[PDB]
């Protein structure tokens, strides 16, 4: 019962918000990312990194403000507000998105100090830590998205800016650039997105609609007592009843809950590899037995060769504006375009 | 053309016809507790 | 304690929230942002 | 017979402080024009 | 070959589907 | 179309070196007492 | 030489121990002060 | 810069008037925790 | 008992295998009929004259495709909304050209997949079930109303549905952001948190449920061998799942009622997916997404660019190259 | 188990298993190490990514 | 020489071998299109 | 159930509303007056609806180079005069 | 050399198939009691 | 339904095993020259 | 292709020859 026991005992106590050891590291973090990114989207511009209004004092809204990156000369500079460009001038480091480092840095950092939470937590509770590990792949698409992208990219300018509409553009460029739909490890996250959100739609319908007349009520959720020791559904109708509808059915509630983590826990993970990809360029941009076809025969046409002008489109049209440290003139007679329009 | 046509909508008026005539074949008795 | 209902401070705060918010959706279409 | 300042006080009014100071800032700004 | 390849893992897939709704573990009561 | 000339056998590998791989295992664990 | 960054350097590892050291400073006085009742 | 002192008027004025409703009540429970 | 009455007792009969039923008669052949003409289409079919620009789209592996880029393409611009089965057409030949399998399989699928959900309140009702998984199965089956009739409808031709293909879904979604700015669209903003969430809360409810598993196995087997088929006893500990997820976030946003947990579990992913069907729908009649382009402007009348700006000119690129030869005049109105 | 010419030599090498020093014992030390590995790897981090510049320091293929 | 005590049995129920056999034939329909490019 | 006091007790009582009908409009005419006074612009050096460009600029001042950055925006500051 | 574009599927195929085979029958023999 | 009595145990003994693996491996040196051709 | 083919026929051969000789089942007097 050193000095160490007694700092551990009190960061342990019971009390409303747990703290522990890792809420050293995770409070300070997470609340400086979010506190940086509301702080940046209420009053700091985008106007010297990109050339765009992003706060609500420019006069955005929610969906269009956002912490945009650094300028692509930044590099992969750190941006610390005393490193050499800001120089510890707070207005510089604002103006050149220092808040975005800032924010991915501290967010990294919290996000550590979330797994290290749940780990805590339930190491004093005594449960298994299942939930630190379905937490990984969060972690794994932070850290692919936020910081393995742009590291292979040219700067910290092609990460996706903190913010709505600054979202979808990272959605838009990743069309138009990398085809990032037509790579198979973003499908495998796609399904193992929306297979989670029907695994959780199909898990509680299922129990809701096989309840155990436990009460009275019409209204089943008093039935329900905290402490009781059994099954307030039936596992047993429940399977009879997909069984027949589906042809397959869960028979073993472990097993369900075990695959409820597995689908979406998998499917970021298998995405965040993908993106890892991208952010050497190594896409799955195009087939090539189709390509030779193509080239060969004008008559080949397939939805693909069709996304390809889409992405062409994507990419002569929105390369000006949205990389304007490459210094872009494409007149207007480059332009690709279809008849009329 | 027309041959499938009669022998299109002759297949689906008769499934029509069992889904119609099934669901009011006392229906709401057809259930584990209150077979009135 | 109990001295003002939690009803009267749930009413005033969420009354509060929608002015706030309201004032927020004027500005869309006043000032900066409304494209005028 | 409780206390008021708890970490709990803290966690409220680290939230709670500049949130109120920003939609005051955010009100401010609907009034701005060019 | 190709058009061959993605036929034959349908056709297995469909295959599957069979004996896992048919020939399925019976599921036991205990 | 002029598709990639290891692409037939890199997937009827893929298949059915890890297929092979649960027959095995389902296979002897049926046989088991 | 010193650099200028290198002085930057000095300043955000000082900035940090500072920060690190009396937000562990306030966590030890507040666990001696408030302890545990075994 | 005269402005720093106006944006921090209510702060100031609303802590210590805070903190003047709760004094009564602070010293009580720093005198229980000591 | 007569033979109608033997054949509602084996329609409706709780001991088939898969479920018959009345919903079940008419789900069973609509189904089939859209799964082979299908798969016959996906392998087969020859190139389809989408646009009814005399540009027929190949979509079929036979001709060209493999499993990413083949596709059932929609039936021709040129039919329109116009019902357009077999009979109506001169030949084969000409049913296959200008898109006839897609409007048999759209339309056989609806009507067998909206017998799905039929089929399903029925067996709960013949199991003496509560009803309302088919209210939960309601949101994917209105997302593909949405794709395949609602928004065909709105903008007046199936040459506008979503194609039966892979690559025919992501050319449906360039063109629709190009169109509608989806992406701006809070429904399918509210979607979007719909999947997302639902994800989230698949992985949390899984995560949580497996780690207060009660241990009653060893370390060399699997765990699940701890839970038997039917037993009356709850597999893990609530009490110590709420115990633990109430001290990772705070006591009162955890649920300690399961009923309650697995009600928000059934919400929170339908409602949203709702909304994106909605989403879908009504953009399906043209009110589309916010658009903010050129709302920031400078004192001197300067349009300062935001990121909706940037959104803007990729939907412009994906606008002037989509079906770049089926436009004569300069707005794009269906 | 079985003894052998190598294993009776490599023996006192594996004899002293959940052997311990009382309490924290070198912990102290252990932490003074990990911080200066801490501060050594910031340096090199910030050496390579233009962040900390020293003098006859040029990171560029031009050395 | 006397047995290895270490060893312990393999099992892969049904469900287990249907899982498996669906991941695997399904990746491959997914990744074959690549493979063949 | 950790000790400490109900939140709906806290917000129910008059002590509180005492306390923070003061503190609440007090901290909201704070972050107002940040914005009216213009400090808000000085602080996070965002442009004014008249300060993102010279008034026959077209051009948007980008930084173009890592380590004169900070020279580069004060550059284009004094533009603007 | 310009061989049968076949062949080596062929080959693979034809140990790979009737090698598991063995393997199966094999494996599921020792795990008898 | 009652099991079939008809079912009976397969063996394949490891000296098996070994002949097949030789008998296999040895065709398919064999033949793999005329495969390729 | 086709000498990787042949020597790793050949190396599985050799393989076999080793498992067939070290790893045999034992003969037992009984
Ligand atoms: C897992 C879960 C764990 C939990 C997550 C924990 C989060 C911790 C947060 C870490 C912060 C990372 C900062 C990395 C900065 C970086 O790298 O910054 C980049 C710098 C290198 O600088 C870049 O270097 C480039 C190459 O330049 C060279 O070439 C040029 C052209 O000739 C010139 O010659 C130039 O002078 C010369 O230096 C360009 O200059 C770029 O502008 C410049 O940014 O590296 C350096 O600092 C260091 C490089 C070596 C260390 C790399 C390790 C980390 C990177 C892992 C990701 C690899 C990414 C590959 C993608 C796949
Ligand atoms: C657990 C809390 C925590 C953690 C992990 C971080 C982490 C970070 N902060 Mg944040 N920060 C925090 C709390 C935290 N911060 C708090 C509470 C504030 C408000 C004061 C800030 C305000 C802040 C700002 C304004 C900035 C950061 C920045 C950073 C990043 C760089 C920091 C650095 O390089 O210093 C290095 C210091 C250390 C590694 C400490 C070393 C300790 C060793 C082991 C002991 C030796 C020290 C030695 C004795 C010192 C002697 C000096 C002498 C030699 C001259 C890093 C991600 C920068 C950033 O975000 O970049 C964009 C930045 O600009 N922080
Ligand atoms: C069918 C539609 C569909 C679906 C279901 C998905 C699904 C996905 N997409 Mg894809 N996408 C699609 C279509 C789709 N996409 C299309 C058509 C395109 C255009 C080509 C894209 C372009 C695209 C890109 C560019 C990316 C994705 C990514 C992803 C993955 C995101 C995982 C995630 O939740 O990250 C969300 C973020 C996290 C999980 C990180 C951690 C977040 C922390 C924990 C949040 C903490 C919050 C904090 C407490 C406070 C918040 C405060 C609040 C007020 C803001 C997921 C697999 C991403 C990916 O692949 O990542 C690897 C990605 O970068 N998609
Ligand atoms: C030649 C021809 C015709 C070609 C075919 C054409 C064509 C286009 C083919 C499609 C190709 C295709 C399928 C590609 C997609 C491939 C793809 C992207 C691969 C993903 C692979 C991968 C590993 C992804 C990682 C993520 C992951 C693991 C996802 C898995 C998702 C998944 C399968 C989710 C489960 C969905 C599902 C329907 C489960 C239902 C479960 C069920 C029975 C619940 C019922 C139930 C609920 C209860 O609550 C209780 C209590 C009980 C008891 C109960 O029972
Ligand atoms: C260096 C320095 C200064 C250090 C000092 C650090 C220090 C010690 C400080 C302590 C003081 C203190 C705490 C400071 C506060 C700082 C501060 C405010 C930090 C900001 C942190 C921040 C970003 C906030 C966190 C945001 C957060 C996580 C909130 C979201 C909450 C949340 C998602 C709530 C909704 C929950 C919801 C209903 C989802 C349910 C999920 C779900 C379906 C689960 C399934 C499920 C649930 C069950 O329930 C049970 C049962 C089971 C079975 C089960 O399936
Ligand atoms: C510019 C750089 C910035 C970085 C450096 C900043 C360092 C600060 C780190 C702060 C970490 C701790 C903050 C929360 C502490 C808190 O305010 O309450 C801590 C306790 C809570 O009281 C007690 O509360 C107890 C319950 S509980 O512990 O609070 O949950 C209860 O048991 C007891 O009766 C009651 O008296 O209050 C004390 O009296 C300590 C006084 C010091 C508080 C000022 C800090
Ligand atoms: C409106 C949507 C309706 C809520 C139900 C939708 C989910 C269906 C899931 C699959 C079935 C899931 C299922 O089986 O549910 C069963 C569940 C419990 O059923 P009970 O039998 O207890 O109650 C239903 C009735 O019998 C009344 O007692 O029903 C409810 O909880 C109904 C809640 C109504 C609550 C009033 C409506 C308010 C909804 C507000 C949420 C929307 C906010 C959106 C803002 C963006
Ligand atoms: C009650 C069960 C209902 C099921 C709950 C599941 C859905 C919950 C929805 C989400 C929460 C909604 C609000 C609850 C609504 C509710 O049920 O209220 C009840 C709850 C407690 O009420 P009282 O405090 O009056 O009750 C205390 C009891 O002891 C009564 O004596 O109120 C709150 O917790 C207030 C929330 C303020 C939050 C302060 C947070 C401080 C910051 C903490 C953040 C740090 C943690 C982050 C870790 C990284
Ligand atoms: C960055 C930085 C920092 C920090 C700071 C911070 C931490 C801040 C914070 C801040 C904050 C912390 C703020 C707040 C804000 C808030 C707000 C802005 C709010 C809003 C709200 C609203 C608007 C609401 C809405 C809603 C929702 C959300 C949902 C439901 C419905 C409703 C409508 C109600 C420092 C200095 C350290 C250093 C340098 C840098
Ligand atoms: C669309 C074309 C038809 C339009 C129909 C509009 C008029 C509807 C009245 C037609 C007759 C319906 O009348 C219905 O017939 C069936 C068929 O035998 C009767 O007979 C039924 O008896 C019981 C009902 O409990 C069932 O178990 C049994 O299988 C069935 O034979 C029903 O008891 C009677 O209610
Ligand atoms: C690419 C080529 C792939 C080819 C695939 C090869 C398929 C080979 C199928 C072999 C199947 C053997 O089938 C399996 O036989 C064993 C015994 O042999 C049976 O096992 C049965 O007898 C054994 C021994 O008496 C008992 O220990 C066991 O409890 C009992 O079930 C299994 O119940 C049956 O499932
Ligand atoms: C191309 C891919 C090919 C991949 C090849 C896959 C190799 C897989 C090897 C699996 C080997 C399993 O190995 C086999 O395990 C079983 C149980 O599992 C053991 O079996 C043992 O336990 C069982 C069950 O308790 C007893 O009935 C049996 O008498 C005993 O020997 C066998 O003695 C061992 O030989
Ligand atoms: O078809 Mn299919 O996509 Ca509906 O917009 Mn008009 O048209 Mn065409 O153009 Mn844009
Ligand atoms: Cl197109
Ligand atoms: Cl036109
Ligand atoms: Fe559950
Ligand atoms: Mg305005």
């Amino acid at each position: 019962r050193g000095w160490f026991d007694i700092l551990d005992d009190w960061l342990k106590r019971d009390r409303f918000v747990f703290v522990g050891w890792s809420g050293i590291l995770l409070f300070p973090c997470a609340y400086l990312a979010l506190g940086g990114w509301l702080t940046g989207t209420t009053f700091v511009t985008s106007w010297y990194t990109h050339g765009l209004a992003s706060s609500y004092l420019e006069g955005c809204n929610f969906l269009t403000v956002a912490v945009s990156t650094p300028a692509n000369s930044m590099g992969h500079s750190l941006l610390l507000l005393w490193g050499p460009e800001a120089q510890g001038d707070f207005t510089r480091w604002c103006q050149l998105g220092g808040l975005w480092t800032f924010i991915a840095l501290h967010g990294a950092f919290g996000l550590i100090g979330f797994m290290l939470r749940q780990f805590e937590i339930a190491r004093l509770v005594g449960v298994r830590p299942y939930n630190a590990i379905a937490f990984s792949a969060p972690i794994a698409v932070f850290v692919s998205v936020f910081l393995i992208y742009p590291l292979g990219q040219s700067s910290w300018f092609f990460a996706p800016s903190f913010g709505v509409a600054a979202i979808f553009r990272f959605l838009l460029f990743f069309q138009g650039f990398h085809n990032w739909t037509l790579n198979p490890f973003h499908m495998m996250g796609v399904a193992g997105v929306l297979g989670g959100a029907l695994l959780c739609a199909i898990h509680g319908a299922t129990v809701e609609n096989t309840l155990f007349q436990d009460g009275e009520g019409a209204s089943t959720f008093r039935a329900f007592n905290p402490t009781q020791a059994e099954e307030t559904y039936s596992m047993v109708t429940a399977n009879r009843f997909w069984s027949q509808i589906f042809g397959i059915a869960f028979s073993n509630k472990r097993w369900l809950h075990f695959f409820m983590l597995f689908v979406p826990v998998t499917g970021l993970w298998m995405s965040a590899i993908g993106v890892v990809g991208l952010a050497l360029n190594l896409r799955s941009y195009d087939f090539i037995s189709q390509e030779i076809r193509a080239a060969e025969d004008p008559e080949f046409e397939t939805f693909y060769t069709k996304n390809l002008l889409l992405n062409e489109g994507i990419r002569a049209w929105m390369a000006p504006q949205d990389q304007p440290h490459e210094n872009f003139v494409f007149p207007e007679e480059v332009l690709p375009r279809g008849n009329a329009l | 053309m027309e041959t499938l046509k009669i022998t299109v909508y002759i297949v689906v008026t008769f499934f029509v016809l069992l889904f119609v005539f099934g669901f009011l074949s006392g229906d709401p008795a057809r259930n584990p507790k209150r077979k009135d | 304690g109990g001295r003002i209902p939690l009803w009267i401070v749930a009413t005033v705060a969420g009354m509060g929230v929608i002015v706030i918010v309201g004032l927020f959706f004027y500005g869309a279409y006043a000032g900066l942002g409304s494209s005028l | 017979s409780y206390p008021i300042f708890t970490v709990r006080w803290v966690a409220v009014h680290t939230l709670a402080v500049p949130t109120i100071f920003f939609l005051g800032a955010i009100a401010a700004m609907q009034f701005i024009q060019r | 070959m190709e058009t061959i390849t993605y036929v034959f893992i349908f056709a297995c897939i469909i295959a599957l589907f069979f004996f896992a709704i048919f020939f399925r573990e019976p599921p036991r009561i205990t | 179309m002029e598709v990639n000339q290891l692409g037939l056998i890199a997937t009827a590998l893929f298949v059915l070196v890890p297929s092979v791989f649960l027959i095995i295992l389902y296979v002897q664990t049926e046989s088991q007492q | 030489t010193i650099t200028p960054s290198l002085k930057g350097f000095f300043i955000g590892l000082l900035s940090g121990a500072v920060v690190l050291g009396l937000t562990f400073a306030v966590l030890i006085a507040i666990s001696q002060i408030d302890k545990v009742q075994r | 810069d005269w402005r720093v002192l106006v944006v921090l008027l209510p702060v100031l004025l609303a802590a210590g008037w805070a903190v003047r409703n709760i004094l009564p009540y602070a010293v009580k429970q720093v005198q229980k925790l000591l | 008992a007569n033979l109608w009455e033997r054949f509602c007792n084996w329609v409706t009969s709780t001991d088939n295998r898969l479920y018959v039923g009345w919903f079940g008669v008419i789900m069973i052949p609509t189904l089939l009929a859209a799964t082979i003409c299908f798969v016959i289409a996906f392998i087969a079919a020859p190139p389809v004259d989408i646009d009814g620009i005399r540009e027929p789209v190949s979509g079929s592996l036979l001709y060209g495709n493999n499993i990413i880029t083949g596709a059932v393409v929609p039936s021709s611009n040129a039919i329109g909304l116009h019902f357009y089965p077999i009979w109506e057409a001169a030949s084969l030949d000409e049913w296959l050209y200008n898109g006839g399998p897609y409007q048999l399989i759209i339309f056989h699928f609806l009507l067998g997949a909206s017998c799905y959900m039929g089929r399903q309140w029925e067996l709960s009702y013949r199991l003496g079930m509560r009803p309302w998984i088919c209210v939960a199965y309601s949101a994917p089956l209105a997302s593909a109303f949405a794709v395949f009739l609602i928004y065909p409808i709105g903008q007046g031709s199936f040459s506008d549905g979503m194609p039966l293909g892979i690559s025919g879904t992501f050319n449906f979604m360039i063109v629709f952001q190009a169109e509608h700015n989806i992406l701006m669209h809070p429904f399918h903003q509210l979607g979007v948190a719909g999947v997302f969430g639902g994800a989230l809360f698949c992985a949390m409810h899984g995560s949580l449920v497996t780690s207060s598993l009660i241990r009653e196995t060893t370390e060399t087997e699997s765990a699940n061998y701890g839970y038997k088929f039917g037993q009356e006893e709850e597999t893990y500990n609530i009490v110590a799942a709420h115990g633990y997820f109430g001290r990772l976030i705070f006591q009162y946003a955890s649920f300690n009622n399961s009923r309650s947990l697995h009600f928000f579990l059934a919400a929170w992913p339908v409602v949203g997916v709702w909304f994106a069907a909605l989403g879908i729908s009504t953009m399906a009649f043209n009110l589309n997404g916010f658009n903010f382009n050129h709302s920031v402007i400078d004192a001197k009348g300067n349009v300062i660019n935001t990121w909706a700006d940037i959104i803007n000119r990729a939907n412009l690129g994906m606008e002037v190259m989509h079906e770049r030869n089926a436009h004569n005049f300069p707005l794009d109105l269906a | 188990a079985r003894r052998t010419w190598l294993g009776d030599i490599l023996r006192p090498l594996n004899s002293e298993y959940g052997k311990v020093a009382p309490g924290w014992g070198t912990t102290p030390l252990m932490a003074v190490f990990m911080g200066l590995f801490l501060v050594f790897l910031l340096i090199i981090l910030e050496i390579y990514n233009s962040t900390l510049i020293l003098d006859g320091v040029n990171v560029s293929w031009k050395a | 020489m006397e047995p290895n005590p270490n060893r312990q049995p393999v099992e892969l129920n049904r469900t287990s071998l249907y899982l498996g056999l669906l991941l695997i034939l399904v990746l491959a329909l997914l990744f074959s299109s690549y493979f063949f490019n | 159930t950790t000790g400490e006091r109900p939140f709906s007790d806290i917000i129910t009582s008059v002590r509180y509303w005492v306390i923070h009908s003061i503190t609440i409009p007090a901290l909201f005419i704070a972050g107002w007056l940040f914005v009216s006074t213009g400090l808000a612009y000085d602080v996070f050096g965002t442009p004014r609806p008249d300060s993102y460009y010279a008034q026959e600029q077209r051009s948007i001042p980008l930084v173009t180079d890592r380590f004169e950055a900070k020279q580069q925006v004060e550059t284009f500051l004094e533009q603007l005069k």
